[PDB]
């Protein structure tokens, strides 16, 4: 069971991304795309220093998108992460 | 962080491309400072933001403590949650290790013996097995040896690879010596 | 001539080259053929002395013959292992070599560990002449220097991979060639290249296979002095039978785990000869005479001695060896101790070594 | 034929209990578990024999004089004298033997080749008794999974 | 058996839903669209 468990683990964040859950084969349409996606754009490191900054910034200085992600984790309301969608699906036709 | 924006909302841009290469350098420094996000943004669409990431955020992160303590989250995570309390429980994960780096930052303030005798050993056994030849005094085996026979062809044959090998056993009676008198 | 005996001996490498594989089953055939020769020795009556009792009388030949033909097999095997075997892992070794030079600078911008065998070897065959003497890519040392010859100093990368400008200056401009024979013996011998057949032969010596060829040699070597010597080849079907390789796949899988498991062992049955040595030491008594009493855990060593071999080995554990406690006032402490010991020891940690080889199978 | 030689001697028709497997598919289910790993089930034993092999003459060399199985000290039964007689000890009372030869063997206890002894024996318990047949049962159950 | 048994149940009913038998992912394309469909849509509790 210890050994399906980390098999799992590992098949789970090798196939999707953890932040959108979306699959890797629609960012491998691109070539390395799921790699791209999951170190540059989706990357739970960055979520963290985000937090990270935002935490440690003033609240003055925040810009629009700093003041609306702080609103929304003061309220615990996690609808600004991403989940189904990312930048490539909302951009598909013009980016490509 | 400018360029980067116009670079990711204007792709196919041949005139912004030449200003990106004429900038390579800037970018490439401010490369790992550089932070890059998607979130759901107020107009209902997904928007990239760019923060700064701090050079001791970034070591603090890469610190073996906090990888470790992120595969366990990630474990986690993964076996037993749900997709409702997931972002949750990132969320609870990032703010712990957000203050446990925040004070590792605050408190951090400011064999070769038998590798060399090995080399050693294989230095001097080899070049005894080279002196042979590299004193060019084969002359008088070579005027014993005139005499052309496949017999003395075939030993000779097989005596440089007999040769050898005592050179290898000599090497490695000489890295068993070297060994015992290291620890001893 | 000269080209005769090279041809002869290109002959001759290539049949031990083609022939290495069948010298190396016939070698194991002939191990189990003296092992089982070896199987009717007789001890004869001070000073005792090993023969082998036949009624035919020619075994003793046989055994003698095989033991011959059997050191001349794992001589021709080593032989074969040299013309075959070696040249790829020296194509291996330039090409790592290369890759490193080339896109790491590993002699030119960071340096060796000190602790690597391999990196602080391989900084004498950069200055031979005969580099890539097996790798493909004769231009190794041309890519270095456009590479990193402006920044870090043309004539200074030079200098570090044993080009000479002097030498291509010469090449290029005007002189007038001399000819040369091959028959020049101390001119073939000037020509040869003595840095890099050194390091070739240290790679080599560090080479793990030859060494087990040179192993298995000098114990074929020795199975003349003491006949009993030849029974160490039988080592061998592991690397011989694929099939055995994956029974053995089971064992070697979690071996850090197994070792570590006796570890555990140890120290569990450490802990529980502190607790007899400190409260338990009456019931050690092992002799049945009683003028004189054999107590084995009067000394921590012999106590531990005792625990790790007789109560380990046994099927119930340390108390199917002690005394009865039967009738004493440490009889119930006594007997959670032997429970415990059997639960822990016997059932458990056994159950776990059981797990980790069926668990490298599945 | 078993059954015409049965009229001979009667106890032939036991061999006819041998068709339980092809009559039964529920225990052919069973032996399958036997059956699918049957040659590295024979190499598991092959192995082990060499295994023994190598103890029988590591003891043959050196400790030979641990194997007299004798009570009575007018006529000694050593066992070890003959490499096949130490051989067939080692591979059947050793093997049978529940903690190994020493089980069987006599101890070794104040005696200048004590350590080494200690050492062969424990070696013989955990690589035999052990590992070898924990691979048997894990073949086993790596058949019915 | 038992756990794999235990795992493939889990497995299932996390991956379609009981009465269509649509897959997860197909709701997913909105967030949380499975979790919406499999507890105010199709619930079975629902159904009972
Ligand atoms: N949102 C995500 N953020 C980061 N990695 C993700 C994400 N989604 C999926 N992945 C995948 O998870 C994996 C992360 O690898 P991993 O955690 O082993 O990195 P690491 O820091 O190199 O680890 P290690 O400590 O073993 O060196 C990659 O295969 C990546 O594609
Ligand atoms: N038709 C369906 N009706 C209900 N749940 C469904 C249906 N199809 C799929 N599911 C999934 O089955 C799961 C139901 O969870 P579960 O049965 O454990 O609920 P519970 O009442 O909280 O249980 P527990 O007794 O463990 O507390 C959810 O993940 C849900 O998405
Ligand atoms: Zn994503
Ligand atoms: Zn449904």
């Amino acid at each position: 069971e210890l050994r399906d468990q980390q098999e799992q683990v590992k098949e789970d964040m090798e196939t999707k991304c953890f932040i959108c859950g979306i699959g890797n084969d629609y960012f491998d349409t691109v070539p390395h795309g799921f790699e791209t996606h999951t170190l540059q754009e989706h990357n739970l490191a960055n979520y963290l220093f985000f937090l990270m900054y935002l935490i440690n910034k003033d609240e003055t200085e925040h810009t629009g998108q700093e003041s609306y992600v702080w609103k929304m984790y003061q309220e615990r309301c996690w609808e600004f992460f991403p989940a189904g969608d990312c930048f490539r699906k909302q951009y598909e036709d013009q980016l490509n | 962080v400018l360029l980067t924006n116009l670079s990711e909302h204007m792709p196919n841009d041949t005139r912004l491309q030449t200003f990106l290469e004429l900038a390579e350098s800037v970018l490439n420094y401010f490369q790992p400072f550089l932070g890059r996000i998607e979130i759901m943004g107020s107009a209902k669409r997904i928007e990239r933001v760019y923060f700064e990431i701090s050079e001791s955020s970034r070591t603090q992160w890469e610190k073996p403590q906090v990888k470790e303590s992120k595969r366990q989250f990630i474990f986690d995570v993964v076996n037993e949650g749900g997709e409702k309390e997931k972002m949750e429980l990132f969320v609870n994960f990032c703010e712990d290790t957000i203050f446990e780096m925040q004070l590792a930052a605050q408190i951090s303030e400011s064999s070769i013996l038998t590798v060399r005798s090995a080399l050693f050993a294989l230095r001097y056994n080899i070049l005894t097995l080279m002196r042979m030849l590299s004193l060019k005094s084969l002359k008088k085996q070579m005027k014993k040896v005139k005499k052309m026979t496949v017999k003395d062809m075939v030993t000779a044959f097989f005596s440089s690879y007999w040769s050898i090998f005592m050179t290898l056993l000599h090497f490695v009676a000489s890295v068993f010596r070297g060994f015992f008198r290291i620890i001893c | 001539f000269w080209k005769k005996i090279i041809a002869y001996q290109q002959k001759l490498l290539n049949y031990f080259a083609r022939n290495f594989y069948n010298m190396r089953m016939l070698a194991l055939f002939v191990a189990f053929a003296i092992n089982f020769i070896l199987l009717f020795y007789k001890v004869s009556t001070i000073a005792v002395h090993y023969v082998l009792e036949e009624s035919s009388g020619y075994m003793e030949p046989t055994l003698r013959i095989l033991a011959i033909l059997h050191t001349v097999i794992s001589f021709f095997c080593i032989i074969g292992y040299y013309c075959l075997k070696v040249p790829l892992v020296i194509f291996k070794r330039e090409k790592e070599v290369a890759r490193k030079l080339e896109f790491d600078g590993l002699y030119i911008t960071e340096q060796p560990s000190e602790d690597d065998i391999k990196g602080q070897w391989d900084r004498l065959v950069i200055n031979t002449q005969s580099f890539p003497n097996n790798y493909w890519d004769k231009f190794v040392k041309r890519k270095v220097m456009d590479k990193y010859g402006e920044f870090y100093g043309r004539d200074r990368i030079s200098e570090l991979l044993g080009m000479d400008k002097a030498a291509l200056d010469f090449s290029d401009a005007r002189e007038k060639k001399k000819p040369k024979k091959d028959s020049s013996l101390s001119a073939v011998l000037n020509s040869i290249d003595v840095k890099y057949q050194m390091w070739k032969l240290g790679v080599v010596f560090t080479d793990n296979s030859f060494l087990y060829l040179a192993w298995y040699m000098t114990m074929s070597v020795l199975g003349h002095y003491n006949n009993f010597f030849f029974a160490a080849h039988l080592l061998d079907i592991a690397m011989g039978f694929k099939t055995l390789r994956t029974i053995l796949s089971s064992v070697t899988h979690n071996g850090k785990q197994l070792v570590l498991t006796v570890g555990l062992l140890a120290v569990v049955v450490y802990l529980y000869t502190v607790v007899a040595f400190n409260f338990f030491r009456k019931f050690y008594n092992k002799s049945e005479d009683g003028d004189t009493p054999d107590m084995k855990c009067d000394d921590m060593l012999t106590c531990y001695m005792f625990h790790m071999y007789v109560g380990v080995r046994a099927g119930g554990g340390i108390g199917d060896e002690i005394e009865d406690p039967a009738g004493d006032e440490y009889e119930i402490y006594r007997i959670i101790f032997d429970i415990t010991f059997f639960f822990f020891v016997i059932v458990i940690l056994l159950a776990i070594i059981q797990g980790l080889i069926i668990d490298a199978f599945g």
